[PDB]
């Protein structure tokens, strides 16, 4: 692609998630969906492959479906208040098709057919604009939407997400995949304390995309797709695998990391509403997730799967690649769980 | 985990790039025949148009 | 109502001259007057085949370039307002937008046909 | 010399290395006199002189 | 001069003519070693390439 | 770095600097066809690049301080053994021809490299497009087995789509009778145990399957053992070719920034060489893979990146 | 019979399996539009008849 194309597009994602995030009118917010994904839409196409245009499809079919539960939403609401504010919505007819729309736009469970597809059609770039900045304009209109969201709905979603998004990624050895199953596990988790506290929803997100931006930068860096080739990183590089490692470790929930800070924060604001067996389905449920992650550590890490001969050649080669704010990712998703209460700036 | 559905499953290629399977594209065979105010009286082409 | 009449006036004697047309004439119908005219000889299949479509680009760029006569088309009406030199700037800035996707639609060839 | 090739890493890019250093020290003297005027600020707000 | 075209539709113009020639020529000249000597198109082919090529 | 996206955007297009002696030539031919001079004569008439052929240390002429490292660290394969018993157990044949492959692969990315950059044609001995054939007659003469042929397909199928082919193609015609007369005057006691069905072999995948392909995506200039002793002859035909087959033509400077910016990451180019394909052959297990890599750490100048190195003598590394 | 058949079935293996099971099934889809958005509009109908979260 033309690089000032890229840029302009690029620009174009960013100012469709903006126009979802500073404004106070549901067209807007309508208008900045649409445009954000008018404008991915290419981000995916960026190979020209039968993978990508097949996922570029199923996207372009689900974002579509979901943007027009999203308008019938708002005509409800415009129907039952005779307004546009961006607040609660008066109806909760509305309310359900908007939390399905923004479900299906997040692609949390049963909505979550299209998420491993699209990941594992399209590049890693891609896969990183798609897992991270798309998880942003739909949880910015959930969080301005929670006195109205029903209950029920929201924690049927956020537990089938997390259930689901754990199942799937055990059968898995495609990473894309892997990421694809741990964004609706987290997704889950983000929105099952959506209506209790949702600074720590904002807390999730944040490191959760710190964790899956530092997981994603790894893979780019190392140019790998699969298991097994991530599996040769210890004859390339040896400081990828305890990269990796730690941060696999981290995305699981183990202490001392940052990963456990979210949902241990998560927990901390469950029990307070008198809900002890909804976080305990949900801890005991990401145990899956540690459970694939484990598998990528043994097979990257703490085991040595067996390399070829050509791996000699790229022992004399280092690596050209503009691994963005790698260390700078790496150190925020393993070693924040000291400044664990720096989460009130997000109130 | 291989079931009996995930056995057919081949694992996906290195580049992600698939050959592109050639189905034809089957031109359509117009038949600008001899009944025609341009073939002059008697010109039967039988033309592939791609369109 | 005079609009209603209207269209039942015209449309009923645009198919009363379709009915005076299939029921007054002789038929004598065969199964070779009726085949499909392909110049003399026999058609080589199905006109239901893909016509494949050279001006595709240009097909999709018609429905982006059409919404904007449903953008510029009050411009009558907006040249009517009490804040003008605002909405001069907008109209201005529509049509130029609508031109400088023009000229990016010419510059990588896409107005031309392809093959 | 050791190199067949010259190594896009062989010299120091002197730009870079200024440009580091200066933005360094800025944010440095921008932190203190940020921190100086807080507590001078704080003083002030509540008579902790 | 720079001759601008050729006339003939297809007909490429040659900046080098001399040179190109004098190519053609002998390399028509050491293919045409390859034959034997008693061979009418040799010698023939041999006089009409020495005749073009001295011009 | 050194050429990016801003490079391309702020003015650097790689068509301002595409000349008429941008041409990339590839000599080719048998095993002593001869070619190894002309290549260079065909380069120094053009004014053009001449790269050698790729051997097993071209890796190791191109980083560090060029001289060749020990065979354990690059190759771990011998064309000498290959010559001696092409059947052996340990898999030497197919090892060393996907070391070749990968070696060829990092040549013709240079070759490009110094084409797009410089605007300066790179004349090329046995490119990736005809690497294969070897190969081939080594799956005919019994010497590799059937699966060490789809793992070259695969490597081969995922990494040639992303290169261009060459403007020219020279090849050489020496018959089987004078490659071995002229191996028998080279003195080389390997390279005397080559049989006759391979280097027939050779000629078969040469002009079977090699020249049928390469003549609609470029031009081909199929020479003979006499004619190509003259430079001047081949320099000659090469300066007045009508250069209209091949995907050359459409090349804007959008195509040829994607594929500099493919060719300068040399490990984004090395990438598919190394695909886990657990192949007998080439899959080197862990513990001698780890005991290499650490001898390969402890060599000089090889213990860091290219700048960093204190041991052969890099200053100001606290500064850089 | 106890430590290492038993109470090494009971706990960790009939979970082993069960997660197992459950992450074969539900991988287990052909990645098709139409099967996906059918599943949909089942949870669409559930969501409003079976469910009542349109109240
Ligand atoms: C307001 C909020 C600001 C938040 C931080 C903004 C900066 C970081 C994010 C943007 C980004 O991607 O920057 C690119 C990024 C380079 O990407 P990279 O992959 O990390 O760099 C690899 C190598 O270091 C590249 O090395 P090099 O060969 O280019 O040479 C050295 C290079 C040369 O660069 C320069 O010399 C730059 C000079 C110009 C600077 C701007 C002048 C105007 O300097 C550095 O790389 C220095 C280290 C940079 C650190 C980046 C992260 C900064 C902090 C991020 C947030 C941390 C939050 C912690 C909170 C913990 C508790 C919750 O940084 C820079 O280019 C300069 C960073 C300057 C930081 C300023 C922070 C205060 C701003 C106020
Ligand atoms: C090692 C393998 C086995 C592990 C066993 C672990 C312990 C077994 C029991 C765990 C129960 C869940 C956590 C209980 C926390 C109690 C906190 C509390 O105050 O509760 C009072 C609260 C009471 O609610 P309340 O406090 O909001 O009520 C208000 C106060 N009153 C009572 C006056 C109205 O209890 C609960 O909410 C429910 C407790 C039971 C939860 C049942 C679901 C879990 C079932 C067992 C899971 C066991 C592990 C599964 C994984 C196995 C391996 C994969
Ligand atoms: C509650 C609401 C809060 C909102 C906060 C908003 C904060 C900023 C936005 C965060 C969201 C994620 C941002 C990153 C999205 C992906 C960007 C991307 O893909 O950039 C492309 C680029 C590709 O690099 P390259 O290797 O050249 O690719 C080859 C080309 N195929 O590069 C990459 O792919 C590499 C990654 C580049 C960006 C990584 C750094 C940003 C995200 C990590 C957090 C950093 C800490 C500071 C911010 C904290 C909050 C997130
Ligand atoms: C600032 C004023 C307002 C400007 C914005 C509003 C524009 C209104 C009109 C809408 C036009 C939409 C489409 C424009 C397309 C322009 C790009 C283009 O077509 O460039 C190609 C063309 C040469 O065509 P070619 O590429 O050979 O095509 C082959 C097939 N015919 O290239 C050319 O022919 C060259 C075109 C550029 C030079 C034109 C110079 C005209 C100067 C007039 C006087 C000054 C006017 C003020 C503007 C500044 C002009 C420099
Ligand atoms: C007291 C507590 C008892 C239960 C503890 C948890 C289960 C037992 C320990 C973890 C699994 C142990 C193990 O070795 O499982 C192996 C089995 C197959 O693993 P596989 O990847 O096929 O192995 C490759 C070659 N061995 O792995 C599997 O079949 C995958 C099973 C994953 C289970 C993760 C834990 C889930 C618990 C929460 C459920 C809700
Ligand atoms: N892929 C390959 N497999 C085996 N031998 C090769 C391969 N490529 C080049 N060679 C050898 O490289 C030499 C080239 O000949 P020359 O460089 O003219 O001495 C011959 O010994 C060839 O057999």
């Amino acid at each position: 692609m033309n690089p000032i194309i890229l840029i302009i597009i690029l620009m174009t994602v960013m100012l469709g998630t903006i126009i979802v995030m500073i404004s106070t009118h549901w067209l807007l917010i309508w208008i900045g969906f649409e445009m954000n994904m008018l404008a991915i839409i290419p981000i995916m196409m960026k190979k020209h492959n039968p993978r990508a245009t097949e996922a570029s499809t199923k996207y372009f079919l689900t974002q579509s479906t979901a943007s027009m539960l999203l308008m019938m939403a708002i005509i409800i609401n415009l129907m039952f208040s005779g307004q546009w504010t961006v607040m609660k919505l008066f109806n909760p007819m509305a309310s359900m098709l908007m939390t399905m729309a923004l479900a299906m736009k997040l692609g949390m469970a049963p909505f979550h057919f299209w998420v491993p597809e699209v990941t594992q059609g399209i590049p890693l770039s891609s896969g990183l604009i798609l897992l991270t900045w798309q998880k942003l304009a739909p949880m910015s209109v959930l969080y301005q939407i929670l006195p109205s969201i029903n209950l029920d709905l929201i924690l049927t979603l956020s537990i089938l997400s997390i259930t689901i998004g754990g199942w799937g990624g055990l059968n898995q050895t495609q990473l894309r995949k892997i990421m694809a199953y741990s964004s609706i596990a987290h997704m889950g988790w983000m929105t099952a304390v959506l209506l209790y506290n949702p600074t720590m929803t904002l807390l999730n997100l944040i490191i959760y995309i710190i964790m899956t931006s530092t997981m994603f930068t790894l893979f780019m860096a190392n140019s790998t797709t699969t298991t097994l080739s991530l599996s040769h990183t210890w004859n390339k590089a040896p400081i990828m695998t305890i990269l990796v490692l730690i941060t696999l470790l981290s995305m699981g929930g183990l202490p001392p990391l940052s990963g456990f800070m979210p949902k241990w924060m998560i927990i901390q604001e469950m029990t307070k509403n008198d809900s002890i067996i909804l976080p305990t389905l949900m801890a005991i449920t990401a145990l899956l997730n540690l459970y694939f992650y484990m598998r990528l550590t043994y097979s990257t890490a703490l085991t040595m799967f067996p390399s070829t001969n050509n791996m000699k050649m790229k022992w004399q080669f280092p690596t050209t690649k503009r691994m963005t704010l790698l260390p700078t990712m790496t150190v925020l998703s393993t070693m924040l769980l000291p400044l664990t209460p720096i989460l009130s700036i997000l109130e | 985990y291989p079931t009996k559905e995930t056995a057919h499953w081949k694992p996906p290629p290195w580049n992600d790039v698939d050959p592109p399977k050639d189905t034809l594209v089957s031109n359509l065979t117009l038949n600008f025949g001899p009944q025609h105010p341009a073939a002059h009286g008697v010109l039967r082409l039988v033309m592939e148009l791609s369109g | 109502m005079n609009l209603m009449i209207t269209l039942l006036t015209n449309f009923t004697l645009a198919t009363l001259l379709v009915t005076i047309a299939f029921w007054l004439p002789q038929l004598n119908v065969y199964s070779e007057k009726t085949s499909p005219y392909e110049c003399g000889f026999d058609p080589m299949g199905s006109a239901r085949l893909p016509f494949s479509m050279k001006f595709f680009l240009v097909a999709i760029t018609f429905l982006l370039f059409d919404l904007e006569i449903a953008l510029l088309l009050p411009l009558p009406w907006a040249s009517q307002t009490t804040n003008l030199n605002t909405m001069l700037t907008m109209a201005l800035l529509l049509i130029f937008l609508l031109a400088v996707s023009l000229a990016y639609e010419w510059t990588q060839k896409g107005l031309e046909w392809t093959e | 010399k050791f190199y067949i090739q010259e190594p896009p890493h062989g010299s120091p890019n002197w730009l870079k290395v200024g440009l580091t250093l200066g933005t360094s020290a800025f944010l440095w003297i921008y932190l203190i006199k940020q921190h100086n005027e807080d507590v001078l600020e704080y003083k002030r707000r509540n008579g902790l002189e | 001069l720079l001759k601008k075209t050729t006339g003939l539709v297809g007909l490429a113009v040659c900046e080098t003519p001399h040179e190109r020639l004098k190519i053609l020529y002998t390399k028509i000249l050491d293919v045409l070693g390859h034959i034997p000597k008693n061979a009418a198109y040799r010698k023939y082919t041999e006089q009409i390439t020495n005749e073009k090529l001295s011009i | 770095l050194q050429y990016g996206p801003l490079a391309y955007i702020l003015g650097e297009k790689t068509t301002k600097k595409m000349t008429e002696n941008s041409k990339l030539i590839t000599v080719d031919g048998n095993i002593c066809s001869g070619k190894s001079k002309l290549a260079k004569e065909v380069a120094e008439k053009l004014g053009l690049k001449h790269f050698p052929e790729a051997g097993i240390h071209y890796a190791d002429s191109t980083t560090g301080d060029g001289k060749p490292l020990p065979v354990r660290f690059s190759g771990n394969c011998s064309l000498e053994k290959f010559y001696d018993d092409p059947k052996s157990n340990d898999g030497n044949s197919y090892r060393l021809q996907a070391w070749l492959y990968a070696s060829r692969l990092l040549q013709y990315a240079d070759a490009l490299e110094h084409l797009l950059s410089t605007g300066q044609g790179v004349v090329l001995e046995r490119s990736i497009y005809s690497d294969f054939v070897f190969l081939e007659a080594m799956y005919r003469q019994g010497f590799i087995r059937k699966q060490c042929v789809d793992h070259y397909n695969q490597v081969k199928k995922v990494t040639v789509c992303e290169y261009l082919p060459p403007h020219v193609v020279i090849y050489v015609d020496v018959p089987v009778s004078e490659v071995q007369s002229r191996i028998q005057k080279k003195g080389n006691p390997h390279e005397m145990k080559i049989t006759s069905a391979y280097l027939q072999d050779i000629e078969n995948v040469y002009k079977g399957t090699f020249l049928p392909e390469m003549s609609e995506k470029c031009e081909v200039l199929q020479y003979s053992a006499w004619e190509a002793e003259d430079a001047e002859k081949v320099v000659e035909d090469i300066q007045y070719l009508k250069y209209d087959k091949g995907p050359w033509l459409d090349q804007d400077d959008r195509k040829l920034h994607n594929l500099r910016m493919l060719v300068q990451d040399k490990l984004e180019v090395l990438n598919y060489t190394s695909i886990p394909v657990f192949l007998p052959e080439v899959t080197i297990g862990a513990h001698q893979s780890d005991r290499v890599f650490q001898e390969f750490t402890e060599l000089p100048g090889r213990k860091y990146r290219a700048g960093y190195n204190e041991d052969v003598g890099d200053k100001w590394i606290w500064l850089k | 019979l106890l430590d290492l058949i038993w109470l090494e079935t009971i706990l960790p293996k009939t979970i082993s399996l069960a997660q197992m099971k459950m992450s074969t099934t539900i991988t287990s889809q052909k990645g098709l539009i139409k099967l996906y958005f059918l599943s949909f509009l089942i949870t669409i109908l559930i969501s409003t008849t079976l469910l009542n979260f349109h109240e």
